[PDB]
């Protein structure tokens, strides 16, 4: 009685004529939004193809000078001071930000933004040469922009170390700034192909001291640049070989199968006789397990050491012959014992041979052997070139949650006329450029579905590109031990509750299969206490084009949703003269949801703020405007008439109830009201409707549902505010049935407390 | 033969230029490269 | 006179850490070396030269003035009773 | 949460299945000094009284719990808690700190993935003479 | 040698004053002998 | 080299031989001044 329930059903029926109830076919929608997210990419796409094509042709057409007098290079260097008020070949450009809200940053779009990272000089001479060559890839920047308005970043990461965005903006803000760009996660997806690598560490006694924690370093250097495409395992062997940690025979690079390795490798300690032939055959007899899952391919053993006498040709006689594993040895520390044999071990086995002398050494001895690994690929020529999609992560310059689309640049000069292959075996770079997921998150509209309806996308390892619970925060690896660069790596088993049939529509959206399925699953609310046994729908469909697949959740109740008509003139203004500020007296304290309604309306946090932005847009001109969204609109200024009626026509006529506190109606179009205007003070809901997790709760029970107030919170305990009942209202129009609003009270404690 | 770079790794005049990193116990600072000759040396018979 | 002073040190105010990497003796009057603003003078330290060096033991106390009779390292101990007493009289001790 | 009042009358419920519980681990959390463990509670016979007898140490509580129909509401009825002194294991809802699932045991059954077809390791043209010792 | 084999191997790094071969050992005895920085090396001995 | 007494010990810390060419090098041109010693400028110190 006391939250009217079939009141609202009864206004729901009588002001029918005024909305029209329209079907949410499942199949449609997502192939309708995977058709939109592969154009996307595709746009993207394009742009990397012909950032890669003029990047390759420019190079090929340089000459490389040695010597720059005063001026030859114009550019832009990103961690400079903007006030100098004050260079060997270099001449600094004084550029003007004014600012973007696409970016948040401060940007300029008149010319590209250089950053050329700690340790490499800038007055290299091939530093020079590739500052010059480059410049003219700002050409071709501000054509992509300008063909598509929407691009965010487009950065060109050097073989050399610098790297070059268009939106000129400066460096990111102790603060050493430590960015390599041959190191980020794109970079190295694009310069090489999926690994199955073997740390090898040598643990004799001679490693002792310096060696050991120049050892320890180096190993978790080299397992900070691995994907979860590539699977790695780390042994040691002083005179019996060992596996470091519980793994036996090869781990996929996860966030958290890296953690395991790198705490095992933080404990070792060096004692014994080194046995090159029992370390190396039991490193290549682990490459050779194949009962476990692993990329098969690009098979590499990585030997740790600082030097030796014996080269043992036997063993790489009788595991490789046919040279299919290469052998990268580094020499760590700083010693004098015969490096020699290590060399030639790189030498025969088709690898590299490196040095690491102090810590400083880790980083750039660490990165390089995908220089190495990248010749095979450049030798495919125009076949390696396909555009690859990086995992979820935190952009680098507080953009939030974004994928990367990557491509190699190859190196072609005298290729024209056949002159040199010999260098030209080494990438100049990896283009790339920056989609947003709120790009994709904007191309699958979720308001035409019912607040426990939503999209969500994976990826062949099953990671989510788009789930609602999905946060811009790092992935948590464990326990916080006492006393931004890891990709935000959630499975979709991860991010709901595991459920056996979850696990086989995860792997057919994996294989690439589309198809639906309705089941009685196990869902959990939004405020993460309680669990409501919903009927659901799963509608997948591959994204056609690349290697995601989208999937749409729909419960049974919202495959019809109602669709305000065009009305008039006069109904607009009657409906949005409710909503008035002054007029929330008579009418009950009135929300309204931030959801973009036109491009100008402006969202904000404070819903008072964004109601009086709101009242006074739709003062201005016409409720029905371009550069708005018409639906969204006539939504909710229908839902706003409906609750309005019911609020005065029924809640008007008892002012006061001897058990209630507040009566409250929450409606899908985006509107709160609460009668009592001094109750709308305690109202601690998100204003989105959305969002709300009693909304949600009630959406899945065809009874009243009973939401626990907080206990020990800073906020009026269930003493001032009541204990919130709610239930969902169902309305029966023509055969259909929809849920398009929740209402309820808050009971007050006391006047039960005496009748109980 | 007495001449050395602050950045061990460099060992020419032209390659210490610029910045490089000093790794301290649990902290990094960025320090200048320099080319600079050894306090006591042999580059004549006086210094000698 | 010196058994014992070289073992407070410049810690930390909140922790129970050495301020600098190189640490030296302190005091907590004015003749002695006084601690920064955020900083105190706690009770134990190891000492100089890894507390190899100091006057606890007469087998420490010989040690140490086997060093000085060598005239290697005898200023360090000289500076470093300077930090921890003030510098009025020890040159009293080591100059003879 | 009830667990944190009465912790004996709580694990009775969820032994005789009044409730249920199923525990998932949250991975993006912030911790104070991180992965979460997550518990929730639920309704799972959905039948309606449910009497019994609890057993304390060297005492027996005696309960009746009733459910009401039109609601999400119990109403559970223990003969006394001070009568009968049970062992006070506090049974917590609230989302502990914990290390996440053991890894040893996951990458012996691994979920299911399809990794890339395409892979460019090996090509009889490479030239391996830049083997890195006579460059240095 | 005998005494301070391969016991110079700290942390910080191996000293260039360590008794690890015989042309180091004559070296770092004969630096002992003439008397200069004699302790700095009984430090590490005793470190060792 | 600020008092008598402070310059005295100085020249006995040389006498023993304490690292007196390290000494030697910091009495060298182009030193910065005291406070108020009178000089503003990073002129002190002689190759005397
Ligand atoms: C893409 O590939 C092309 C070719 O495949 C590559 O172009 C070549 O670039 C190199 C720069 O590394 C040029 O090198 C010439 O070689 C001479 C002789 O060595 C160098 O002169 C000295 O060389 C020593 C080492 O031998 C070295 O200290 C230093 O380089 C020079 N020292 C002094 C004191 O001069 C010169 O570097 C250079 N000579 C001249 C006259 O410029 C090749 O000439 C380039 N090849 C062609 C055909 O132009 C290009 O760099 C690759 N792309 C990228 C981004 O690296
Ligand atoms: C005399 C002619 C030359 C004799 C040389 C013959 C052989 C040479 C042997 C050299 C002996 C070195 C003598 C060192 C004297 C004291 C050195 C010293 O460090 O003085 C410390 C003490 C503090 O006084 P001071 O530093 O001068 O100023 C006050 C605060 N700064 O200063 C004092 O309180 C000391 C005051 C009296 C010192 C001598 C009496
Ligand atoms: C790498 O650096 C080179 C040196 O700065 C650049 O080469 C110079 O580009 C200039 C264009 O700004 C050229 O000037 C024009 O050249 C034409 C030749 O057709 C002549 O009319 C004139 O010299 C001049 N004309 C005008 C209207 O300015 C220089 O000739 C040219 N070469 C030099 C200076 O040796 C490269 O552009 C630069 N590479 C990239 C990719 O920017
Ligand atoms: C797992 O790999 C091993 C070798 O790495 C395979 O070898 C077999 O191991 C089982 C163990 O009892 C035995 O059948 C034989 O020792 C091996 N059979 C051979 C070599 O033919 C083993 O087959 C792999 N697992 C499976 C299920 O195939
Ligand atoms: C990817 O391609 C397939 C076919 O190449 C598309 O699926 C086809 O869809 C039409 C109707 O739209 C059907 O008539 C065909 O039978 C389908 N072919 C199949 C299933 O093999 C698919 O739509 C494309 N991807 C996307 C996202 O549209
Ligand atoms: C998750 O919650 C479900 C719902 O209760 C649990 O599944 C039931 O578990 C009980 C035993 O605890 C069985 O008797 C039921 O047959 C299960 N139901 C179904 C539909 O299988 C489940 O145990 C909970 N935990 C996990 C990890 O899934
Ligand atoms: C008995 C002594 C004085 C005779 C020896 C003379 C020689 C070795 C010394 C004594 C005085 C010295 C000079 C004293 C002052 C200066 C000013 C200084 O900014 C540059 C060097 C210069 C010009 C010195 C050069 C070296 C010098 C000439
Ligand atoms: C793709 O680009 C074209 C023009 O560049 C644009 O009209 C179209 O809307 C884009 N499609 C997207 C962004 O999905
Ligand atoms: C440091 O200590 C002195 C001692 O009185 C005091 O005057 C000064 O304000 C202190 N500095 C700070 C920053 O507290
Ligand atoms: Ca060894
Ligand atoms: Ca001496
Ligand atoms: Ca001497």
């Amino acid at each position: 009685t006391a939250s009217g329930v079939n009141q609202l059903v009864d206004i729901y029926e009588k002001y029918q004529d005024l909305y029209t109830v329209e079907p949410n076919n499942a199949r449609q929608l997502v192939e309708i939004a995977a058709r939109d997210i592969e154009k996307l990419l595709s746009n993207r796409s394009k742009a990397l193809v012909r950032l890669a094509l003029e990047a390759e042709k420019v190079q090929a057409a340089h000459q490389w000078r040695e010597d720059f007098a005063s001026n030859e290079v114009v550019y832009y260097n990103a961690k400079d001071d903007l006030d100098p008020e004050k260079e060997p070949g270099s001449q600094r450009i004084k550029p003007v930000f004014i600012e973007d809200a696409n970016f948040g940053r401060q940007i300029s779009y008149q010319h590209a933004a250089v950053h050329i990272p700690t340790d490499i000089y800038e007055g290299s001479t091939i530093v020079l040469n590739e500052l010059n060559w480059t410049s003219a890839l700002d050409e071709v920047f501000k054509k992509n922009r300008e063909e598509d308005p929407s691009l965010l970043w487009q950065v060109f990461g050097s073989a050399t170390g610098l790297a070059r965005y268009y939106p000129a903006s400066p460096w990111v803000d102790n603060k050493i700034d430590l960015y390599d760009v041959r190191r980020r996660p794109w970079y190295i997806q694009g310069a090489a192909s999926p690994k199955d690598m073997l740390i090898l560490v040598d643990v004799s006694g001679s490693v002792s001291g310096l060696t050991l924690k120049l050892i320890r370093t180096s190993v978790s250097e080299m397992l900070e640049t691995l994907s979860d495409d590539d699977f790695v395992n780390v042994a040691s062997f002083n005179s019996n070989a060992q596996d470091v940690s519980c793994f036996q025979h090869l781990v996929q690079a996860n966030v958290r199968n890296k953690k395991v390795l790198k705490d095992a490798v933080n404990n070792i300690t060096a004692k014994g006789i080194t046995d090159y032939k029992k370390g190396f055959s039991f490193a290549f007899e682990q490459l050779l397990n194949y009962n476990v899952s692993r990329a098969n391919c690009n098979k590499i053993i990585m030997l740790f050491t600082d030097g030796g006498e014996e080269r043992a040709q036997e063993i790489f006689n009788k595991y490789n012959k046919d040279k299919k594993v290469r052998v990268f040895t580094f020499s760590v520390g700083q010693h004098n014992y015969d490096r020699g044999p290590i060399q030639w071990m790189a030498c025969e086995n088709k690898g590299y041979y490196y040095e690491i002398p102090s810590i400083g050494a880790i980083r750039i001895n660490t990165q390089e052997y995908l220089d190495v690994l990248g010749r095979p690929m450049v030798l495919a020529g125009d076949k390696a070139k396909q555009v690859q999609w990086t995992n979820v992560y935190l952009d680098a310059l507080e953009l939030g949650l974004v994928i990367t689309g990557t491509l190699p640049v190859f190196n072609i000069t005298g290729q024209f006329e056949n002159k040199t292959n010999l260098k030209n075996q080494l990438i100049l770079g990896v283009m790339g450029v920056d989609v947003s997921l709120e790009d994709i998150k904007r191309l699958t509209p979720r308001f035409t579905l019912c607040p426990n309806g939503y999209y969500f996308a994976i990826d062949p390892n099953g990671y989510v590109l788009l789930h609602p619970n999905l946060q811009p925060k790092p992935i948590g690896v464990g326990i916080p031990t006492i006393n931004s660069q890891e990709p935000v790596t959630l499975d979709f088993l991860d991010a709901e509750l595991e459920n056996d049939i979850k696990v086989e529509i995860r792997n057919k959206m994996i294989d690439g299969e589309s198809g639906e399925k309705t089941f009685r699953t196990l869902v959990k609310s939004q405020d993460e206490r309680y669990i409501d046994k919903g009927n659901r729908t799963y509608t997948w469909t591959p994204v056609n084009g690349t290697d995601y697949s989208l999937a749409l959740v729909l419960p049974t109740y919202s495959f019809y949703y109602i669709k305000a008509k065009l009305e008039e003139t006069i109904t607009q203004a009657r409906y949005s003269e409710t909503l008035k500020p002054d007029n929330f007296e008579e009418s009950g304290y009135t929300f309204i949801a931030p959801r973009d309604y036109c491009n100008d309306l402006k969202i904000s946090d404070n819903n008072t703020e964004f109601l009086l932005n709101f009242n006074e847009f739709i003062d201005r001109k016409t409720p029905n405007n371009p550069s708005c969204n018409a639906d969204l609109i006539n939504r909710v200024l229908l839902d706003a008439g409906f609750t309005n009626e019911l609020v005065q026509n029924y809640w008007s006529k008892q002012k006061n109830i001897k058990g209630v506190k507040a009566r409250f109606v929450v409606t899908d179009g985006g509107i709160t009201r609460v009668y009592p205007k001094e109750a709308g003070e305690n109202w601690q809901e998100n204003p989105e409707t959305y969002e709300d997790s009693f909304y949600k709760r009630s959406l899945d029970n065809d009874n009243y549902v009973f939401t626990a107030p907080y206990f020990n919170k800073s906020g009026p305990g269930a003493y001032e505010s009541g204990i919130m009942v709610s239930k969902a209202v169902e309305i029966y129009i023509q055969g259909k049935l929809l849920k398009p609003a929740v209402v309820g009270i808050k009971i007050d404690v006391n006047s039960w407390i005496e009748n109980f | 033969k007495f001449f050395h770079c602050t950045d061990e790794s460099k060992e020419f005049e032209k390659d210490c230029r610029g910045k490089y990193l000093l790794y301290e116990k649990n902290e990094v600072k960025a320090r200048d490269r320099e080319w600079k000759k050894y306090e006591f040396h042999y580059d004549n018979v006086l210094w000698a | 006179f010196y058994m014992g002073k070289f073992h407070t040190t410049c810690f930390e105010e909140g922790t129970d850490d050495i301020q600098g990497e190189s640490p030296a003796p302190c005091g907590t009057e004015e003749p002695a070396r006084t601690c920064p603003n955020g900083t105190k003078c706690q009770p134990y330290w190891e000492g100089p030269n890894n507390g190899i060096t100091q006057f606890d033991n007469i087998l420490f106390a010989v040690l140490t003035v086997f060093q000085c009779i060598t005239m290697e390292g005898w200023t360090d101990l000289l500076y470093n009773s300077n930090d921890a007493s003030g510098n009025t009289w020890n040159w009293l001790y080591f100059i003879p | 949460f009830f667990g944190e009042i009465d912790p004996s009358l709580m694990r009775h419920l969820v032994n005789i299945s009044v409730y249920a519980f199923n525990k998932s681990y949250d991975y993006q959390s912030v911790c104070e000094p991180c992965i979460t463990e997550q518990t929730q509670y639920f309704f799972d016979n959905d039948s309606k009284s449910f009497s019994g007898v609890l057993d304390c140490g060297n005492c027996s509580r005696i309960f009746h719990g009733e459910k009401l129909m039109n609601t999400n509401l119990i109403f559970i009825m223990v003969e006394s808690k001070g009568t009968c002194p049970c062992d006070t294991r506090l049974l917590i809802q609230a989302e502990q700190t914990s290390d996440g699932p053991n890894p040893c045991d996951m990458v012996k059954q691994p979920r299911y993935r399809k990794g890339p077809d395409v892979c460019f390791d090996n090509n009889v043209l490479e030239d391996y003479t830049d083997c890195g010792g006579v460059s240095g | 040698m005998q005494l301070f084999g391969g016991q110079f191997n700290f942390d910080e790094g191996t000293p260039p004053t360590n008794f690890d071969t015989f042309p180091a050992a004559i070296m770092t005895v004969f630096q002992i002998l003439t008397g200069e920085d004699w302790n700095e090396v009984m430090y590490d001995g005793i470190k060792s | 080299f600020r008092t008598f007494f402070q310059a005295l010990m100085l020249l006995f810390r040389s006498a023993t031989g304490e690292a007196w060419h390290n000494i030697m090098l910091s009495c060298l041109s182009g030193k910065p001044c005291d406070k108020n010693s009178g000089i503003l400028t990073r002129e002190c110190g002689n190759e005397f």
